């Protein structure tokens, strides 16, 4: 009743004042991470059958 | 020339239909793992028997009929008869085994789900072929089927002829073993299954019938309306023409035997029309 | 954030009528089946009525058939309940509950003590 | 590669024993039947258990076949998630106190819960055995001036007892009419969208001793036979 | 009076948070990623099929070595498999047939399980002799266990269907911390790469970010319209993906503190049961109720491939730490390893 309302108000008050960044910066960070690790992805870039562990039945 | 051409066309169409029907079932069962069940083992055995019948039996008989001559030797004459007997016996006993499987599944719901596994199905399937192989190859290639009348002796020593002459003790022992005992077993088990089905519909109408035999007779009439319709004519003549002579012309004997061959082209149309089989057939080709 | 806000209510003489409105936001109103629930003083939640996505299927309890009516406006995302004849046993808090998932024929937990997709509710009293 | 061969061999005979044990356990798993006992505390659900901590186990033997019953306790009243775990049981036993026809509306809540269970997408093949407990209390309340059935179900006054009804001797028509009205309320939902893949089996139980396990046995046998008959394009 | 003021204050705070989030919406991910070359078409084939379970499987978890994996079924079994040779390393029978989750310790010496018994069972695999036996039984939750993930070999975080999460110390057996705030069953959780924070999704169309040390919620995300079933961190730990019963996936950033991208299509009307990322985070793999798995371009939100080999509900999905293979489980009691 009163306790849950008080807890909700306190949580909303504390979550209201938090520093944020622009969407463009976060999108650029995600793009940079995705492009930096492109060479190390076996699923995205198919692996030659010589070093594939599951290829050999 | 038109008659032989039409006959050859009909026989070729029969062979192609049989092989096309009986290859698809095996390929679908082997490919899809969803279609791998204990009953499907019996279905695969039946399809294999039908395929062997359509490959190693029907074309040779067609060649024998059209050419009015057996080009091959005496060894291939006796080998062909043994494989024919083996195929027909195995097919009929596989049908009987399927009937008994359904009877046990429906009549004893609790014991069936535990006692019958995939290991015991293979043992039964192998046991069916071993007995049919021993009752077909041994009585034929050990010359227990030869007749003692003059006409049989002429064809037995002569080549170029492969007429099936049998004594009175083989035309009855083989017919009873191959057809009549499975016929009685299947009739009894489907009678019991039909009786069990009617009792369940009499409990759904008594309970919830105010809110909102045709299907039982239709599905059990197709199974008993093609096996009996395709094999009963042959196995009565097969005994009559030996018990007393001159009643049945050899052309009738050949024709009635070929009616039982097309039953192998109808078997996938009876036991492989489930929705799972339909979607499996739709997926490929 | 899914929001269900109820309106209407208050004090009404016996035999009077009331129109309750439920404004829904934060979800696709067309894809869900809606319910009217109520809780009487010193009692638990009681399912009152429900309506499907297109309004084809409408159900009530046996204490409100003939009197109460439910409807929905999908264009404006609004749920309406009309109460024609009122009795002293209708004094309760009315809530506007939503189906847990879209495209489903069933609604499991709408009268529970705690349930996420329910509104605050409005008080309706018919005393004198 | 001698060490590699040795470890691969050890792996093979380690797998062999595990597969043998799994084959042994498969037979035991296939040979027992799992029941989901549902309902409410007000509806009973414990007198059934008496005559055979987040879940409770019961085991009983009928004609030398195994039955396991699962009582869901210490769980919240949000059943829309953990019900999906019981989608391959042979039967759901649904216990309802039909005497409490006057939250204070138990019958309507039971009907709504049954409708939700019946129309679930993951429970389209599961059958329900319906027990209607406390019929003596219902008879006492109907005979006395406790409450009126049509206060909550106004269509009861237009209900006529079906001819097939066979009440136990020494009865009054009012209690039979109420019982069959309540039963047909569930049967309407059951028959609305059954589609032949599952059914409902309603029973009237008051104090029967060791007959409830017999009823469960018979209904499970019927369920299995109907499933087998349906899969063969025969029913 | 005393009441009706807290509700208005909460509404005002919600409006303020919404305005603050809107003020940060400079652009969208789709607009920025217009110059990104498309992934193309992803064609994976089933490299292994693992059989041996009797009932449907709910959970699997890869090992750190990317070779061994554990799976849990309601036949009463945890099975530890070697993926390369398709052998069976371990088979553990469980006291309760109802199991919903399983975990594998990063060291590899322990596994964990739980379900409709409100108890988390820890199994030791490196005994000197004998077999696998229960080493610890963590009890105290008042609802069914939904997920559990290992932090070291002495700490574990569990989620329960009693709307609470817990952090347990295994040695003592007592829960060090309780995480409260959700108003519905917590269905899934994911640990950050640094194991300092984690995220949970509940049956209230909401997700929350928790700090392990403090025991308090830092951020809340509300973009979905129905119950959340799966959740997973982005590889760098600055974002996470969620899936739900409304048939959509959503990507949420932490610094921006709002949704970035939605993955949905018109012909999908079924819930999402599993979510996972690729090694580089470019591909997002989702398991569905229509017996299929989909691959999404995590930057362009266009479907790139379908994993279609299961005959029943796809319940669990996982990607190796090496990133070589993807293992999926289903309600048909078979595991499939794709590459
Ligand atoms: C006539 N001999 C039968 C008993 C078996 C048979 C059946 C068909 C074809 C040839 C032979």
């Amino acid at each position: 009743s009163i306790a849950q309302a008080r807890k909700l108000v306190e949580q909303l008050k504390m979550e209201a004042n938090i520093d944020r960044i622009k969407v463009s910066k976060a999108a650029a960070d995600l793009m940079a991470y995705c492009e930096a690790h492109a060479k190390e992805d076996p699923l995205l870039t198919p692996v030659p059958a010589s070093e594939n562990p599951f290829r050999e039945k | 020339e038109v008659w032989v051409v039409g006959m050859g066309i009909v026989m070729s169409l029969i062979v192609l239909a049989i092989v096309f029907g009986n290859v698809l079932v095996i390929t679908a069962i082997a490919k899809f793992e969803r279609l791998q069940t204990v009953t499907n083992y019996f279905i695969t055995s039946l399809a294999c028997a039908d395929l062997v019948m359509g490959l190693a039996v029907v074309p040779f008989g067609a060649a024998h009929i059209l050419m009015k001559m057996w080009t091959f030797g005496n060894f291939w004459c006796e080998f062909w008869t043994s494989i024919d007997v083996l195929c027909v016996t195995a097919s009929i006993w596989t049908l009987c085994v399927i009937a008994v499987d359904r009877y046990f599944a429906i009549t004893s719901p609790f014991k069936y789900q535990s006692l019958l596994t995939k290991n015991k199905a293979r043992v039964i399937i192998l046991m069916v072929w071993i007995v049919s192989g021993l009752t077909s190859f041994l009585p034929i290639q050990m010359h227990w089927y030869r007749a003692t009348h003059q006409e049989a002796i002429n064809c037995y020593a002569n080549e170029t002829c492969c007429d099936f002459f049998t004594n009175q003790a083989y035309a009855i022992a083989s017919s009873i073993v191959s057809f009549y005992v499975p016929l009685v077993i299947m009739v009894f088990v489907y009678s019991r299954v039909f009786q069990e089905a009617k009792r369940q519909l009499q409990k759904i109408d008594k309970s919830e019938g105010r809110f909102h035999e045709h299907k039982a007779l239709k599905t059990l009439g197709i199974i008993m309306g093609t096996f009996t319709l395709c094999w009963l004519p042959f196995f009565i003549v097969n005994i009559v023409h030996v018990i007393q002579d001159n009643l049945i012309r050899k052309e009738v004997y050949i024709l009635l035997n070929w009616i039982g061959y097309v039953n192998s082209g109808f078997n996938p149309l009876i036991y492989c029309r489930s929705p799972d089989f339909r979607i499996a057939f739709q997926e490929l080709l | 954030q899914v929001q269900l806000q109820e309106s209407g209510g208050g004090l009404v003489q016996p035999g009077g009528s009331l129109r309750l409105s439920c404004a829904a936001s934060g979800f696709t109103f067309s894809n869900y089946k809606m319910n009217w629930v109520r809780q009487a003083p010193g009692k638990g939640l009681e399912w009152v009525s429900d309506i499907s996505q297109s309004g084809a299927s409408i159900s009530y309890t046996g204490s409100v058939k003939g009197r109460f009516t439910i409807s929905r406006d999908n264009a404006k995302n609004t749920l309406y309940l009309q109460m024609n004849s009122l009795k002293p046993e209708d004094t309760a808090v009315y809530y506007c509950a939503r189906c847990p998932a879209p495209f489903t024929r069933d609604c499991f937990d709408v009268t529970s003590t705690t349930y996420a997709y329910r509104g605050q509710g409005t008080q309706v009293t018919v005393s004198s | 590669t001698e060490d590699q061969r040795n470890e691969e061999k050890a792996q093979r005979e380690a797998n062999k024993k595990i597969e043998k044990q799994l084959q042994k356990d498969k037979q035991v798993y296939r040979a027992t039947h799992r029941l989901l006992l549902l309902g409410a505390g007000e509806s009973g659900k414990n007198t059934i258990v008496k005559q055979m901590s987040g879940i409770f186990e019961t085991k009983f033997q009928v004609d030398k076949v195994n039955f396991h019953m699962f009582d869901v306790g210490a769980q919240r009243d949000e059943r829309r998630k953990w019900i999906q775990c019981f989608n391959d049981v042979t039967a759901i036993i649904f216990v309802v106190a039909s005497s409490s026809y006057n939250q204070t509306n138990r019958l309507q809540a039971a009907l709504k819960l049954f409708d939700s269970i019946w129309n679930n997408k993951w429970l389209r093949d599961t059958s329900v055995i319906l027990f209607l407990n406390k019929q003596d209390l219902l008879a006492e309340k109907v005979l006395a001036g406790k409450s009126k059935i049509e206060d909550y179900f106004p269509e009861f006054a237009r209900y006529t007892t079906p001819e097939d009804a066979t009440p136990e001797p020494g009865e009054d028509p009012r209690v039979t009419r109420a019982k069959y009205f309540i039963r047909d309320e569930f049967l309407r939902i059951s028959t609305a969208s059954g589609d032949g893949r599952h059914y409902c089996y309603p029973h009237f139980t008051c104090a029967v001793d060791t007959e409830n396990i017999r009823r469960v046995f018979n209904d499970c046998r019927d369920i299995i036979q109907r499933m087998h008959l349906r899969q063969y394009e025969l029913l | 009076s005393e009441l009706d003021q807290l509700r208005q204050e909460a509404e005002q705070l919600k409006n303020q948070i919404r305005d603050a989030r809107k003020a940060c919406a400079d652009a969208t991910l789709s607009q920025i990623t217009n110059n990104i070359d498309p992934v193309g078409r992803i064609q994976m084939r089933t490299r292994r099929t693992l059989r041996g379970h009797l009932a449907k499987i709910y959970a699997m978890h890869w090992g750190t070595d990317s070779r061994l994996l554990v799976s849990a079924s309601q036949d009463g079994k945890l099975i530890i498999w070697d993926s390369y040779t398709t052998n069976k390393v371990h088979a553990i029978p469980l006291r309760s047939s109802w199991v919903m989750t399983c975990a594998y310790a990063p060291s590899g010496n322990y596994v964990a399980c739980g379900g409709l018994d409100n108890i988390c069972s820890i199994y030791n695999l490196k005994t000197r002799e004998g077999n696998v036996r229960v080493s610890r039984e963590l009890a105290g939750h008042t609802g069914y266990l939904s997920c559990c993930r290992f932090l070291d070999d002495n700490q574990i975080v569990t989620s329960s269907g009693d709307t609470t999460c817990a952090l347990w110390d295994i040695e003592t057996g007592q829960q060090t911390t309780t995480f409260t705030g959700h108003t519905g069953d917590v269905m899934s959780l994911s640990l950050a790469p640094d194991t300092r924070l984690f995220v949970s999704g509940a049956c209230d169309a909401s997700a929350k970010l928790w700090d392990v040390r403090e025991g308090m919620c830092r951020q809340t995300f509300t973009g979905h319209e129905s119950d959340i079933n799966a959740i997973c961190f982005f590889p760098n730990g600055n974002a996470f993906a969620t899936g739900s019963d409304d048939a959509t996936c959503r990507l949420f950033d932490l610094r921006a503190d709002q949704e970035l991208m939605t993955y949905s299509h018109d012909n999908i009307i079924c819930g999402i049961t599993s979510v996972s990322f690729s090694k580089s985070g470019r591909l997002l793999l989702a398991g569905y109720d229509d017996f299929n798995c989909n691959v999404w371009d995590a930057l362009k939100a266009d479907r790139a491939g379908v994993l279609a080999g299961h005959d029943n509900r796809v319940s669990c999905l996982g990607v190796t730490d090496d990133g070589m293979a993807v293992a999926t489980g289903s309600w048909d009691s078979f595991l499939k390893i794709w590459n």
